[PDB]
């Protein structure tokens, strides 16, 4: 291989 | 043996994301200023809302892969200027304008998972480099100075993404130089130093990329  | 970026002009003022999780986007937008000036010899503020509003592939403020964005810049044939298509927070619908094309793409790159020499040659080689990492410690996010080193880092958490600006070392310590999206508040005027070549900490080579132009 979550690449936020 | 170093190389900082912020001092050759590849580098914009640092940015935040606000309420949204978009830190791919600055990610993205922030490589794609960097080859801009490389090849053109100037650059400016990129759009990330464009990127947040216009790459399907993504998840807008939920979050996204800097390569799907590099890919929707080569497919539509550009990317809009900040002033053009301003940061507005928030996820609204595409509205990508061709007049206001600051910058074109035509293609990317990978660096080989885990492999921090190949992206001390790409930052080289290349110039800025989108990076992601975990950045859910308690001790990354109250960071203010030295070189960032936390074992408990979890290099197959890659919850945020960021820019390797350059590399270098400080009092003994090999470092990146990293560019965030939380503001000019955060970190070192928005930046942190990393550890490098300490068994890619925090997953620091594990989802590298860079825009060609």
């Amino acid at each position: 291989x979550s690449v936020r | 043996d170093s190389v900082d970026y912020r001092k050759k002009g590849y580098v914009t003022p640092v940015k935040n994301q606000g309420q949204c999780g978009s830190c791919w986007a600055f990610s993205s937008v922030g490589a794609l200023e960097g080859q801009l000036k490389k090849k053109t010899g100037k650059l400016l503020n990129l759009s990330p809302q464009n990127l947040v509003d216009c790459v399907s592939e993504n998840d807008g403020c939920g979050g996204g892969y800097m390569t799907n964005a590099f890919q929707y810049v080569q497919k539509n044939r550009g990317i809009d200027s900040e002033d053009a298509y301003p940061y507005v927070g928030q996820e609204e619908s595409c509205m990508y304008n061709p007049t206001g094309k600051a910058a074109k793409c035509r293609g990317y790159r990978e660096i080989p998972e885990g492999n921090e020499k190949a992206l001390k040659r790409a930052v080289a080689r290349v110039g800025p480099v989108s990076v992601a990492i975990d950045a859910s410690l308690t001790s990354f996010q109250f960071y203010s100075k030295g070189v960032y080193y936390d074992e408990s880092c979890n290099s197959d958490n890659l919850n945020h993404a960021v820019l390797a600006v350059g590399y270098g070392i400080q009092k003994g310590n090999k470092h990146w130089i990293i560019k965030n999206s939380w503001g000019e508040n955060w970190g070192n005027k928005g930046y942190i130093l990393m550890a490098r070549n300490k068994n890619n900490a925090c997953g620091i080579a594990n989802l590298a990329s860079f825009p060609k132009m």
